[PDB]
């Protein structure tokens, strides 16, 4: 099961990005879709399922790609994107 | 991005 079930809703995750500092650079819509919510501190986000945290986002970073890069064992990632997608990033 |  998810590490943080309360952030399992994509809509709730999107709402967390109201004061996201990097709107143009990495869209909240893509971050929320990829399982991440904004902690509210700097550009630190966390996945609701694996609880993996990512920060120091660079312009044009792709949330799903970074999810797979750093947390390839996440079951939300696997269910959403499939194993082939994860394997290809590695 | 990087982990924290
Ligand atoms: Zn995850």
């Amino acid at each position: 099961g998810p590490a943080f079930p309360g952030m399992g809703s994509e809509e709730l995750r999107l709402a967390s990005f109201y004061d996201w500092p990097l709107t143009a650079e990495v869209p909240p819509e893509l971050l929320a879709a990829a399982g991440f919510f904004h902690t509210g501190h700097q550009d630190k986000v966390r996945c609701f399922f694996c609880y993996g945290g990512l920060q120091s986002w660079k312009r044009g970073d792709d949330p799903w790609t970074e999810h797979a890069k750093w947390f390839p064992g996440c079951q939300f990632l696997l269910r959403s994107k499939g194993q082939e997608y994860i394997n290809n990033i590695h | 991005a990087v982990p924290w």
